[PDB]
């Protein structure tokens, strides 16, 4: 559900990255894949995250397993957005989710 | 006025649907066909009715939604068209526009199919509806019809937009024509003042197909509650300071534009066309053309007004 | 020679379903869309595969099999096309047109999507398989193609019909290109001579789309078995007499004339019923390009109309204001 | 399975011509009721009976009713083919009809 | 002025050659085809040339030469161009467009490859020339340009119309775009004020082709001679009436159009698409954009100049 | 088999025609246009017809012929297309594709227009014929078609290359496509099997020209006389040895190479020389019509920045005329 | 040279309208048929007759016979021009055609 | 027809290389022209000689001279032919043009 250990996974970024990225790193700062990870995950361009697009960040196949639940994500997202999120705008903006 | 976006009544790509095969937060029913980057409201096939509706009802005084969509269809004479509704109770499955009729709110209507054969279609027309009188469905709606409009969405080179905002119990519809990829280039289409719809409802969408085909495919459905300025109370000594933004935001900027330049060189290091790119070009320059005009229309404005103050002088 | 209209291996409409949603006689899998008139085997969306293959297997040695289907796309690349099996067994899933790869039969690809980049796409290929070569699909099977005519189906203005024909081991193809409304109007397209085939095995079609999109309908299927005029026995012994074929046939063109002439006089008596043209229906690719240009064009004449007239109020109030001052 | 008193039937034939001739009559006879049957279940317009459109013709629906296994379907059209039908074409014409 | 068609220096369609195989009051010279409705002076193969000049020398001290042509290429480089002059003696073959050099009067190319690479061609270019000074090939006559133009001549959709007139010791050049299929919609290109011409000499049109190759049609070629309304003596007591011409031409109108109704039922009695239709109503629309903005542009001078008067006052 | 270049029978630039004016070994008659690179048999205008043919019979039993030829037209439409004989009279001029009609030998028609109204041209028709067989103009030949392949030859980016062969009475048409630049890249067209023709006759090219008008320019034509490995007889005691062919065969490479590296240096010493791609000749009749429409599109640019100036020229001019009263 | 006899032919205009024209008719009065002469001679329709038009029209196949001088032709054409024309415009007009 | 001092000329062949190599030699080994006539007249760049090449090479033009008639240019390059190309392909190739 968001949490620091989560984001902060080299397999998962090293998945994510490949075929797009043929650059293999071997470590990098936290903040840095930080920013691969909010990147990656920012589907309209935008720079910036809302409720669908960390659904779609949280519940997604990758290569089973279960699916979550609805409300379980409902009430993820809704406390991410209640936390993260301080201008009341919906959207999560990189200056929110720098906090966490 | 200030908008925040609500996940639980929207949808978008390019991941709308899950491994499930279900749209999340949304009940399909009919023969809608949900897909990784569009949902088929309704197909090509005869008689094809669809809608996609939200399951939890929203709460809110002041919304706005954000609808792209496509009606593609092979002849030049629309099935039945789109339907956008702020509704009650779930229709799902029924008789007007593939979705329950007898409902207790507002419905926009796109239809493309003149039924009545004023030679008026295809057309938007907005209805409330309390839940008692029926849609008049061989009239398009005429003696229901609030206020209509006539814009032309069947067959665009690019989809097309509309934005329905519901502001101080005023519905105003603002339609893009789809000759343009920009987002934010909405035309007045129509509006109701003094209109009463329910407190809270279910967002939802559907289309239909008659004799004739059409394809009804919508890409997103963006919704917005919208909130006055001055009613919004703000919350002191929770936000950041902007210092810390600042710092942030310039090293986000850098690294991103890093990351282009890394991607630059490896996209052709590990392995449109001619006629698209023209009338693309066609279409951007008609654009140029229309934005120029406009910029016209706007000083002429500007100088009228300035006369108008030298009269008194 | 001599053909039996098989009903067990064929569909057509305007009642395909049934109530129960299913096509009787015919199983179809993945994304395929049957409706009362036609099968959407697969329709306009990304990576759609669709497959209606037959329950029974079919234990003929000469057949024909006439299939009528439609190709429409938005724009001028298809996707995948369709693919006509006589196959061993069923492959309803798969990569190949939607269907498992490594059969056992013949197969004919209409293949929409060069892939080969060869520039000679949509053709009609004919391959045949006995269930151990892979199918090249990044090539359109250009070193496994039989034999391959170059023909367009797509955004005809009349569905397509095509033809296979399996007598005396010759397999024949013949293509009608879906220009004129005639059905007997089939044209020439392949024809493979000494192909060895399964003696039983499963009737079928199958579609899928890859990165662009396309609707393929299945309108019809049609399965004649063929047989010679020498090895049919005749046995006229069964029929009766041609007397009573003279007594019954002019009572039934006679019926024909007097329901023509009862539907006459009542098809204009009820003003309910309206006609449809189907010519506006049809509309090429770049012809809908140059009509939406001319279509846009019309939001700059409107807006040079308002200007003029805004230029016009301006001018009046210009010359109102002229004899205020004197 | 296509009886003498299946095709002898005024009840059915008098819904199937409502709409399409609003010619309702009070009795005809049974060589003109059955020529109202062959020529309203051809519905490709080639004169003829298949086993498509017995098949329509005997799964039929008016207005419930459960629906017929595919074996019955299958026995019942293939003994009425090699009941009916002489010259093996696998069409049934009007006097290869008239017999039953 | 005052207009008079001169037949023995022109030369149009549908019947422009004869049975002969030679256009009546012309010479052709070099790789010129002529044919029933046009005549190609260059055809579209390597190296050509071809030139078509007047038999007998024109007598003229202001006149007027309205030239229409097509010149077609497959690529988006012309070869050489086209050329009209009005000179003293036949050049036929030469090394300038198809045409000697060296000539004695004034000569209009239409020059459509850059051969000094200044990136300005294809460009019109006047030159008079006395017979003296020869004609710089390989700066596309830059330093001899009385008055150039720039204007795009190649693979248009319409053919292209040209009009150049000697009137007063003026030469004014007005070339139609090609853009619409209207006669009279000049628009103006060059002039040259106080030009000295030989007073009689030949009406002649040449092309030639070099590396890249096009088609240079002509299709016709119509010369007016010019007089003024005050130097032009009348001839009173010579005409006709004015009563038995207005019985006349009411009749031959009322014949006409009951010819065009005979026509009409017999040319179906015994016995365009869809694209190129659409092609032409989009260049339609374009053209009556840009007469609608001319309009616009009149309406701005018209208060400009009414605006100009109210200052004084 | 084994191929023999027939230099008598054959033509191809860049030195075509002579001093002359004429092709040699090749008469030409109607509107044939003989260049130094190609012949222009049938130009741009209206009702043109040409043909060049040989003046010496062919006496061949299996032959090859490589024709390459290019038919350009501003519309979508061609005219009538080429027609290639093998003939056993020079037919000089006439109304079948601008040769006589009733012809003892096989053509090969590349007919661009569609008489008969069944959509299906441009197309590859071979036809042979007697010498008392009317050719059907207003159908295409569609009843004496032999073997018809559909395929395209109008504005193609490369000239199209066609290669007939006639080999143990079975006549084979490889046309390539005229997509790549590369020679050797022919794709299966059309075969006929047991075909007779004279044994001896005319080899030529002929066009014709109709309502619309195409270019039909021919660049070369080359002929190969066929025979057996068995059939030939190799005679080797007329050659040699192979030292000879050791001494000279590396002398020839070292003095390319030498030659080679003699120009590298001088290609780039003289800056006279220069260059032109050929991508930019090529374009699409789709893409020249929406290159129009955006080129019209400037002047109504143009003119709306004139009335935007002339409009900010009068709104200074009355803010000029604001403060003179006061 | 334009004379009135040769105006005055019903076998020419005949021969003429075949085709376009499928109304053979039998007399006509002298001003119909020239009115179908003047008609059926102005290809541009501009409803005007010029020096190259009565060229066409006088030098003209038909259905041998030899080619006229051209300087017979352009005596001709100028002496029409001289006498019917009075406008000095050059074209040659109905009003001013129906002297001769 | 091709002789042995036909082809050692070293006019000729300084006059062809004028204008596309500028590299004028004083004098040059008669394999060495020999070699330079064979690459020069070789216009397809196949490395081979055929009736077409040697017809463009007998029938020159340099800068008069009457043409040569078609029956002796036939007899010339069939006689050459017949000559030195042994290997019956239609081709002259360098090894065999060396021999004469
Ligand atoms: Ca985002
Ligand atoms: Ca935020
Ligand atoms: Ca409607
Ligand atoms: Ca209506
Ligand atoms: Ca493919
Ligand atoms: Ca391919
Ligand atoms: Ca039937
Ligand atoms: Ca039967
Ligand atoms: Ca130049
Ligand atoms: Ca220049
Ligand atoms: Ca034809
Ligand atoms: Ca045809
Ligand atoms: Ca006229
Ligand atoms: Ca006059
Ligand atoms: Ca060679
Ligand atoms: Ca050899
Ligand atoms: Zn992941
Ligand atoms: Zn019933
Ligand atoms: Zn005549
Ligand atoms: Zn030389």
């Amino acid at each position: 559900g968001l949490d620091k250990n989560t984001v902060h996974d080299q397999e998962h970024i090293m998945e994510h990255l490949e075929g797009v990225i043929n650059k293999p790193e071997a470590e990098m700062s936290p903040q840095e894949l930080q920013l691969h990870y909010f990147k990656m995950h920012d589907y309209d361009g935008n720079n910036l995250l809302d409720g669908l697009e960390l659904s779609t960040a949280i519940t997604h196949v990758h290569k089973q397993a279960p699916l979550m639940s609805e409300d379980e994500l409902i009430n993820i997202i809704d406390g991410v957005l209640r936390d993260d999120d301080k201008n009341n705008d919906g959207y999560i903006d990189y200056a929110e989710f720098a906090k966490s | 006025p200030h908008r925040r976006f609500e996940y639980k009544y929207s949808f978008k790509g390019p991941h709308l649907v899950q491994s499930d095969g279900t749209v999340p937060f949304w009940a399909h029913a009919g023969n809608a066909i949900p897909s990784s980057d569009q949902i088929r409201v309704a197909p090509s096939l005869k008689s094809q009715r669809g809608s996609v509706w939200t399951k939890t009802k929203a709460a809110f005084e002041n919304w706005e939604v954000e609808v792209t969509f496509r009606v593609t269809g092979r002849g030049r004479i629309g099935a039945d068209g789109l339907a956008i509704w702020y509704a009650e109770n779930q229709g799902l499955e029924g008789p007007v526009f593939g979705s329950a009729d007898l409902w207790n709110g507002v419905g926009i209507f796109f239809d493309s199919f003149d039924n009545d054969g004023k030679k008026n279609n295809p057309a938007i027309v907005i209805i409330g509806n309390n839940g008692q009188i029926h849609y008049d469905h061989q009239n398009d709606g005429a003696s229901q019809a609030l206020a209509s409009c006539q814009r032309d969405f069947r067959n665009k080179p690019y989809p097309v937009r509309a934005k329905i905002t519901y502001y101080q119990n005023t519905l105003t519809v603002m339609i893009n024509n789809g000759f343009t990829p920009d987002k934010n280039d909405y035309e007045f289409c129509a509006k109701v003042e003094n209109m009463i719809i329910p407190a809270q409802g279910h967002f939802g969408i559907s289309a239909a197909t008659g004799g004739l085909a059409d394809d009804h495919d919508v890409l997103s459905f963006l919704t917005f509650q919208l909130t006055e300025p001055g009613k919004e109370p703000p919350t002191p000594d929770k936000e950041i300071s902007e210092k810390e933004k600042e710092k942030y935001q310039e090293e986000f900027e850098h690294f991103q534009q890093e990351l282009d330049k890394k991607k630059e060189e490896f996209q052709k290091g590990h392995p449109e066309s001619v006629g698209d790119r023209e009338l693309r070009q066609v279409f951007e320059g008609q654009n140029r053309i229309h934005l120029e005009i406009k910029q016209l229309n706007r000083q002429l404005d500007m100088i009228l007004d300035e006369q108008r103050r030298y009269v008194s002088s």
